[PDB]
RNA sequence: UUUUGGCAUAGUUGC
């Protein structure tokens, strides 16, 4: 009760101003993002010439795999701890994530960043037809966006194929919820 | 391809794909099979040319159709299989054009790209700006709306229908909707949305409306029912007819009204009924005579709006009865944004007890706000302050998913231009005691549907009515009326509290109780 | 009365071989919005079948791109198999291969 | 066959005995209410006018329930039967006779449900203690049930339009027993992993982590107003 | 020798309170002075408070033996 | 389907305007000219003139009955 | 005389109007059930 | 009672036992009159 | 005379087909109103686009839980004819044998 | 359907009495004035208005919920005065001012005439 | 430990609205008056409704809510007329109430439009307030509306319909030296047109001890009463409540 | 002067 009262004379919202970084925020994240997409083509060109060896217990894909998924984690991480320096004290989103009742860093870094790397079955996107994710690229890529990295955020927009991407990306939380509908408490009505 | 393009022996439907790997080439011409418009490329350039796009401005007067595009060869029917062997270009403005060439050979560009979405997606502003769950949510909830669902709706006589008072095309919408003729069949209401926390009844994704604004008709809407009946003379133990009947000719019969009809058994429309009346007075001779005349859903109150008589397919009279009821929104109506923000009427304000700004606008819903960050509905924020810049600039904004021309930087720009702050955040005084609130408020016209869920629709109690007929427990008929499943995890439930005795009232003594004589030597019924 | 059999209950196949016969073909039309409608009209639904069970097809495959719609349709345990066209999907009607 | 009758979860032993419909019980969506306690759950009059528990008829009570008789189902707060210790049922709506209605101790009536009872809440699906609470009626003059907001949490129920159910105790013996096991107080931790089953919540949250900051200050009359909505206030302004 | 705790559980709590109150309510005779009450529950939790509630708790020991129990016996929590 | 009498949120007459604001469309003015010329500032009643559909007139083809 | 950047965003919303004004929404139950 | 035509809104009484016919269409359907009874309504 | 057929509406052979929106107004029928369904004892019954595996085509799976490494099949049918879809399997076994 | 009769928002039912007092007995000199069909349009101006008055050393009031229509305002003044005399005391004052405020407000209108 | 002396000040004075500022006052009996501004400013307003006979495309209760919300010119009859409810008759009279007549009967095949204009009252103080005038419903060819209805004494707060006012522009310290409000970054904010602030400035000196001052109004009317009209009855009412509750505190402490 | 009343598979929809 006397929360609800005083908060109506401070008062509370959440609006597009608070989603708004600087432009020298925005400058640095896109440094930092093409750094790593030419980190990905790097990895990628060794990869094609041989160079790359794989580790220990690890077939040269499981390799190369596990080199790109960390070099685009900590390019997220990167651009998400940059975007956290940026909020203002004002902001509504670091005013809900601080007080932990709604949202998280992570959904910070999201929206104002980078929405980061989709993934189905912790892996890329899958080669659905035929060594192309999808027919707007070239046959054996292995780029970010090509395997369904989205690098713009929400407010910057998602592109089509980002769009694709991160729609099949949570195709896959709906399907776990269905399954968690089926299953859940059949545990529960036999324990008890 | 050259004679599929010209239709010269090969209809456009029919998909060739060369496999080269395998040094294969497959025709399909059989049904089933799915596929779409897609420009031809070639020499890195679009064949489409600007005289095709000027035959087309001149549609009417000219008989130049999409026919032509399809006979110019211009534009050519692609398949699913045929797409693996396509290298395929989004956008002709920058992908064909030279550049760091990421590839150099494209056969096809897309027209759109918006064109992937949906019928009932495509309506969903900056869909590209929102968590594609909240996407899902949107198209689902989209088909539950509530709007004028077809012109010709006072002629028919549906069962249950939808029809609201005032719509209103979107201020915000994608190009799109031209076509779904959705824009000329709109469904849902333009209304001042303000995003800000107030006395604490729109928490946990729920909605505070202005009161005063519904009383100006604000999302009011009319509820069609149709009842139906028909009588028959099968064989000769039997003749329903259609009369209001009366104790002294029916010696069985139901206690209600009788007097609402008139003498061939009907209710005249106009008459305000509720749900215990009569609808039609019909009747059976037993082998006196019984009733078996038709109730209202005794759940509600409604007005008979049309009573039409005529023949069924064998002959017998039967007729149809559409009652009409208003529905004014109250608490508990379901109400939706186009990206996902469902929520229930948490309380109703008069419009000074609302806030309001500077100018006197006062929000006519309020949100909580936490509903954003963990859904991320940023296309709902952006939706909102487009439709603030569209309303001042008057002009309708445009909401196409991938116009990249379109920013929120350009979209603020534009908003400072008539004299408000940038990002839609404004000053707003309480309503209850004239402060000005401290934080600043984002606020601005947003598109709301109500749905089809209202709570007077899904309400009941259950208070010793109509048990079953086999266990003698309530039972679903008639109404929503027949109790509630007590199932096997609120027993369960129960036994982690110990409420044995609540358990026993509820599963024995409040649904069924009955007693047996049994022998004292052997277990049998006495 | 057979086609009206048919069309009138959702059944599909022999009235007797309502058994294993496929029913869920013809349904009421959807009429409370006139999207609601379109988006009825326009839906396709995959059969559980034998094949559901070998290949998941309630994930979305990257060959439904620009034929149906990435994020419509129903949510609870029919996620991903029922569905609906893109707007600019057309269906082969079928020719002779002659 | 007699088999199918009882195999399932459609059969007899597991929907018609280990669960069932129930009489005195109603269903309907919540809607958010900060103005109530958490032990406390606003419901539409027409359920209770519906709904109610039966009353013993006592040397005290005689002219509140004789009252009661007396206004009948028309009205709210009212009644629909008479039971005396014979068994025979008196209908409070078809009986306008004063024969009928004369009461003495012994007599049972029953009365339509008002403020200050004792219901069970519930909510499809029940996952621990916490999941069907007990709550104290609140009559409010519209059409859907309320809820304090920091119940929510244990219930898993968020106000999108997910409904919720209500169990109504008949006898004194059970609404004591809900009173003291089932009450929301007295569930607040949970066994589970012995901590609160239930906090503060969203708005609340916030607005009480921008309110405990450092550079917060009010005025003289903020205060007071303030203070007027602490129920458990001394009475006493403390030194600015 | 009653080997059982001499504390009241929450559920003979619950029995007690709700079966006395029940006795109130058919126009039993208050073992306390009531101070103008009318609802039984609280006349019986006035009653429990004063340990005057002639009730006797029969502890059923798993073994088939059980303890008998005066209210005013047990301590009240 | 008709236009409302009065703009939801302000409450200011909006109901003796469509037919105004249907004519000054066609003298060619800019919609915002021509809300501009119909005294509408606030942007709750140019909402209004500018999101409505007037179905009425769709409706009035069929037989009067 | 190619379609220009500038022009090519209303000219592929003036293909896909000519397209919906021949074949419609519904062709697919239209043309299979006439074939 | 009184019933209206759906076509050609030709008014006619239908008797309890004899088959709905338009007069002078034909047509098979037919609607019943506004009712004569007192109707009002509060503009809220 | 055989029989009865339904017939969609606003299809070739319906009575809507081709006109105006002013004569659809004299017969009390919307003109946005898209048809492709059927009307069956009036109520509004709409198809639903069966989705299934295509015909005539060799597809190479692999049954994991076979005695079968791999399995190539294939649903023969023919052209407008034997609406039993005879399913082939053409299977190598697994080197697991006896 | 529950909807209440909206003109019972502002009407005195039968058996209601306009306002009601209850001496407070956790502090001397505080009383609690408990108004029915009212809403923040009084109380908000009386509690202003009561804490103008050097006099009251406490005045607040509360509405216990919005869909009823109870306003309970809390005054407490110093122990030479009564609370009551407050409150009359502080309607006095408001009535007087907007007496003054509507003879300044119709020479206003005539001034702005002529002018 | 008296109220304050307030002064007023017409800025601009227009049959449809006025714009003025209250100086010397307290915030809350600025918030008061703009609340009886919107609430309890009386109006007259068609309220009850009987159809003769209907046959427009619109259900009837559509019309009735759509007659509803036409404003009526109640400058003087608002007065002397009474509410319904508290007057002494069978329905209605002319104490308490105004009868309003409606009959078109379309038979051309020209598209008709019942507006504001043909309604017909029995009294020519009370009008509709067009009277180009307010579209109620658009008739065919063979299409009636027959109608009957009453129009009665009510304030805004029993019904929107009655509100008088079209909104009720406010404001106070435009130039937020009280900092009631804390603008994260005032350079992007705009100037209200009060604000003294020149164009190198975005917010006063924060003045500690401050007090709110200079009200600033700006009452639009829907033309149902003229906004002095409406200055003043809010006023009256508000001292009329005032004067009420005092008898009633009076009669309770005599009890 | 007292009211009753179906079982079924299929379909869609809602946390
Ligand atoms: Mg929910
Ligand atoms: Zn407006
Ligand atoms: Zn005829
Ligand atoms: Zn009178």
């Amino acid at each position: 009760t006397v929360i609800n009262n005083w908060l109506l004379i401070e008062g509370h919202t959440i609006g597009i101003g608070d989603s708004i970084a600087d432009s020298k925020t925005y400058q640095d994240i896109q440094n930092t993002i093409k750094k790593a997409k030419q980190d990905v083509i790097e990895v990628i060109e060794k990869a094609h010439n041989n160079e790359l060896e794989p580790t220990p217990g690890n077939t040269l894909r499981q390799t190369f795999e596990n080199q790109v998924n960390r070099i685009l984690n900590d390019a997220r991480d990167k651009t998400g701890s940059s975007a956290q320096k940026s909020l203002s004290e004002y902001n509504n989103f670091k005013s809900m994530v601080v007080s932990g009742a709604k949202g998280s860093k992570i959904n910070i870094s999201q929206v104002i960043a980078v929405v980061g790397q989709q993934n189905v079955e912790g892996k890329r996107i899958p080669f659905g037809f035929k060594h192309r994710t999808l027919p707007h690229f070239i046959k054996d890529d292995y780029g970010p966006e090509s395997r369904g990295f989205v690098e713009n955020s929400y407010l910057a927009g998602l592109t089509p194929t980002e769009f694709f991407f991160h729609a099949m990306g949570g195709r896959e939380g709906l399907i776990d919820t269905a399954v968690k509908t089926a299953e859940t408490g059949y545990i529960q009505r036999r324990l008890i | 391809r050259k004679l599929r393009r010209q239709m010269d022996i090969i209809v456009s439907e029919v998909s060739m794909i060369r496999d080269i790997r395998e040094r294969e080439i497959r025709i399909y011409t059989d049904a089933g099979r799915i596929c779409r418009p897609l420009l031809i490329v070639e020499k890195q350039k679009l064949l489409l040319k600007k005289r095709h796009i000027d035959q087309l401005k001149e549609r009417e007067y000219n008989n130049y159709s999409w026919q032509d595009l399809v006979a110019s060869g211009v534009v050519e029917y692609i398949d699913t299989l045929e797409e693996e062997t396509v290298m395929l270009a989004m956008t002709p403005d920058d992908l064909q054009e030279k550049e760091v060439a990421y590839c150099s050979t494209y056969t096809h560009c897309e027209i759109h790209p918006s064109m992937i979405l949906g019928v009932c997606a495509s309506i969903i502003p900056f869909p590209d700006h929102n968590q594609s769950p909240r996407n899902t949510y949107q198209s689902a909830m989209g088909k539950q709306a509530m709007g004028v669902y077809i012109t010709n709706f006072h002629v028919r006589m549906d069962t249950l229908a939808h029809v609201l008072y005032y719509p209103q095309k979107p201020l915000v919408t994608t190009r799109s909707m031209e076509y779904l003729r959705f824009r000329e069949l709109p469904a849902g209401i333009n209304s001042i949305v303000a995003i800000a926390s107030y006395t604490g009844y729109n928490q946990e994704d729920s909605v505070i409306m202005n009161r005063s604004a519904v009383d100006r008709g604000f999302f009011r809407s009319v509820f069609y029912r149709s009842y139906k009946e028909q009588e028959s003379k099968k064989g000769f133990d039997q003749e329903e007819v259609f009369e209001k009947p009366t104790r002294e000719t029916c010696q069985g019969m139901r206690h209600a009204i009788y007097d609402k009809l008139d003498d061939d058994g009907l209710i005249a429309p106009g008459v305000r009924v509720s749900g215990d009346d009569v609808i039609i007075g019909k009747t059976v001779t037993l082998p006196t005579k019984r009733d078996c005349s038709t109730f209202l859903r005794t759940s509600e109150t409604g007005i008979v709006d049309q009573v039409m008589v005529t023949l069924n397919q064998e002959g017998y009279k039967f007729c149809k009865i559409r009652v009409r009821s208003v529905r004014i929104p109250q608490i508990g109506d379901k109400f939706a944004s186009r990206h996902g923000q469902k929520g229930t009427c948490g309380i109703q304000y008069r419009q000074e007890d609302m806030p309001f700004t500077c100018e006197g606008i006062t929000p006519d819903i309020i949100i909580n706000p936490h509903a954003i960050p963990s859904r991320m509905t940023i296309g709902h924020l952006i939706e909102c302050l487009q439709g603030k810049v569209s309303a001042n600039k008057g002009e309708i904004g445009d909401a196409t998913p991938f116009n990249d021309a379109v920013n929120v930087q350009k979209i603020s720009n534009l908003l400072s231009d008539y004299g408000y702050h940038l990002r839609g955040n404004e000053v707003l005084y309480n309503g209850f005691t004239g402060r000005k609130i401290t934080s600043q408020i984002f606020i601005g016209p947003t598109y709301y549907q109500r749905l089809k869920h209202m709570v007077d629709d899904k309400i009941h109690s259950r208070a010793r009515g109509p048990i079953q007929i086999l266990n003698r427990q309530p039972m679903e008929g008639r109404s929503r009326d027949g109790g509630l499943r007590f199932g096997e995890m609120e027993r369960d439930c129960q036994i982690a509290h110990g409420a044995a005795q609540f358990l026993r009232e509820r599963l024995f003594e409040a649904s069924d109780p009955y007693q047996v004589h049994v022998c004292n030597l052997c277990g049998i019924m006495a | 009365d057979g086609l009206k059999y048919s069309l009138a209950t959702g059944n599909w196949g022999d009235q007797k071989k309502a058994h294993q016969a496929r029913a869920g073909v013809s349904q009421v039309l959807n009429r409370l919005t006139f999207a609601s409608t379109l988006s009825h009209l326009r839906r396709l639904n995959s059969p559980i079948g034998r094949d559901g069970k070998l290949a998941k097809p309630r994930q979305l495959h990257n060959t439904l791109w620009g034929m149906v719609c990435p994020a419509e349709t129903p949510e609870g345990h029919a996620v991903g198999l029922v569905k609906n066209l893109a707007l600019m999907a057309y269906i082969s009607v079928g020719s002779q291969p002659s | 066959s007699l088999k199918q009758r009882l195999k399932g979860k459609e059969g007899r032993v597991r929907g018609n005995l280990m669960g069932k419909r129930v009489d005195f019980s109603a269903r309907t969506v919540i809607t958010p209410d900060p103005n109530l306690s958490i032990d406390q759950v606003g419901v539409p009059r027409s359920i209770a006018a519906n709904m109610t528990f039966a009353e013993i008829v006592t040397p005290f009570n005689i002219d509140r329930l004789q009252e009661l008789v007396r206004r009948g189902n028309s009205q709210y707060p009212g009644a629909k039967y008479i039971i005396r210790d014979n068994g025979d049922r008196i209908d409070l709506r078809f009986h306008p006779k004063p024969s009928d209605l004369h009461l003495q101790t012994g007599y049972k009536v029953e009365r339509h449900m008002c403020d200050g009872d004792i219901v069970i809440f519930n909510r499809q699906p029940t996952l621990h203690k916490m999941s069907m609470m007990g709550h104290r009626v609140r009559i409010l003059p519209w059409s859907t049930f309320r809820l304090n907001l920091s119940v929510t949490t244990p219930y898993n129920a968020d106000f999108d339009g997910d409904e919720m159910n209500l169990h109504l105790p008949q006898s004194l013996e059970t609404r004591a027993e809900i009173q003291e096991l089932a009450m929301v107080p007295r569930m607040i931790v949970t066994p589970q992993s012995n901590r609160p089953v239930m906090g503060i919540v969203q708005d609340t949250l916030t607005a009480v982590r921008k309110f405990t900051k450092r550079d917060v200050f009010l005025e003289r009359g903020e205060v007071m107003n303030l203070l007027m909505f602490l129920s458990t206030w001394d009475g006493k302004v403390p030194q600015p | 020798k009653r080997i059982t705790t001499p504390y009241m559980t929450k559920y003979e709590r619950a029995r007690v309170l709700g079966t006395r109150a029940l006795q109130i309510a058919m126009c039993a005779p208050v073992m306390v002075e009531l101070e103008g009450e009318t609802d039984p529950l609280l006349i019986a939790m006035k009653e429990l408070k004063a340990r005057k509630i002639p009730i006797i708790i029969r502890r059923y020991l798993p073994d088939g033996s059980y303890e008998d129990w005066g209210v005013d016996e047990l301590i009240i929590s | 389907m008709i236009i409302p009498v009065r703009c939801f949120t302000c409450g200011k007459i909006v109901g003796n305007k469509w037919e105004a604001y249907l004519g000054l469309l066609q003298a060619e003015y800019t919609e915002g000219d021509a809300l501009d010329a119909l005294g509408l500032k606030r942007y709750c009643c140019r909402r209004m003139l500018l999101a409505h559909v007037d179905l009425i007139e769709k409706l009035l083809n069929y037989a009067p009955l | 005389d190619e379609i220009t950047p500038d022009l090519w965003q209303e000219a592929c919303w003036i293909v896909i109007s000519s397209y919906f004004d021949e074949k419609g929404l519904v062709r697919q139950q239209l043309d299979s059930f006439d074939e | 009672m009184i019933y209206i035509c759906g076509e050609c809104h030709t008014e006619n009484e239908i008797k309890s036992r004899d088959p709905i016919r338009c007069r002078e269409c034909g047509y098979r359907i037919m609607y019943k009159k506004r009712t004569k009874r007192l109707v009002v309504f509060d503009a809220r | 005379f055989i029989g009865k057929i339904p017939i969609m509406l606003r299809s070739t052979y319906c009575l809507l087909n081709g006109l105006t929106d002013r004569d659809l107004c004299e017969l009390n029928e919307c003109p946005l109103d898209p048809g492709g369904y059927f009307i069956i004892n009036g109520s509004e019954k709409v198809l639903i686009a069966q989705e299934k595996m295509a015909t005539n085509t060799v597809y190479v799976f692999a049954k994991k839980d076979s005695k079968y490494a791999y399995t190539g099949e294939c649903r023969s049918c023919l052209e407008n004819s034997s609406r039993p879809t005879s399913t082939i399997w053409v299977s190598m076994l697994a080197r697991g044998g006896q | 359907m529950n909807a209440p009769p909206a003109f019972e928002s502002f009407l005195l039912f039968e058996g209601e009495k306009k306002i009601t007092i209850n001496k407070d007995t956790k502090v001397p000199n505080a009383c609690l004035f408990t108004i029915n069909k009212e809403d923040h349009t009084l109380g908000n101006i009386i509690k202003s208005q009561l804490l103008k008055d050097p006099q009251v050393l406490f005045a607040g009031y509360k509405v216990p919920h919005p869909l009823e229509h109870k306003i309970i305002i809390r005054v407490q003044t110093t122990p030479d005065y009564s609370p009551q005399e407050a409150f009359t005391n502080a309607i006095t004052d408001l009535i007087s001012e907007l007496s003054l405020l509507e003879e300044r407000f119709r020479v206003a209108i005539k001034d702005k005439q002529e002018g | 430990p008296y109220a304050n002396q307030p002064t007023v000040r017409i800025t601009e004075l227009t049959d449809e609205n006025v714009k003025f500022i209250i100086e010397n006052t307290d915030l809350a009996v600025a918030n008061s008056i703009r609340r009886v501004f919107i609430a309890e400013v009386p109006i007259i307003a068609i309220d009850w409704v009987q159809i003769d006979a209907n046959s427009s495309v619109l259900h009837d209760e559509f019309i009735a809510h759509r007659l509803g919300l036409i404003p009526l010119t109640s400058d003087d009859i608002v007065d002397k007329l009474q509410y319904s409810r508290d007057c002494t008759c069978e329905e209605f009279c002319p104490e308490c109430s105004v009868e309003f007549t409606l009959d078109v009967r379309c038979n051309e095949d020209q598209t008709r439009h019942v507006t504001s204009r043909d309604l017909i009252s029995n009294s020519p103080r009370v009008i509709p307030v067009t009277s180009d005038d307010i579209l109620i419903v658009k008739l065919r060819k063979g299409q009636e509306l027959r109608l009957r209805a009453y129009a009665k004494k009510g304030f805004g707060k029993e019904h929107a319909k009655w509100n008088p006012t079209a909104g009720v522009a406010f404001e106070y310290d435009p130039d937020n030296a009280l900092r009631h409000t804390v603008y994260p970054k005032p350079e992007e904010w705009p100037k209200s047109e009060y604000s003294e602030l020149d164009e190198d400035e975005s917010q006063a000196p924060y003045d500690p001890n401050g007090k709110p001052e200079r009200f600033y109004y700006n009452v639009e009317s829907c033309g149902s009463l003229r906004p002095e009209t409406i200055v003043l009855s809010a006023l009256s009412g508000l001292k009329k409540k005032l004067s009420d509750l005092q008898t009633q505190l009076s009669h309770e402490i005599q009890s």
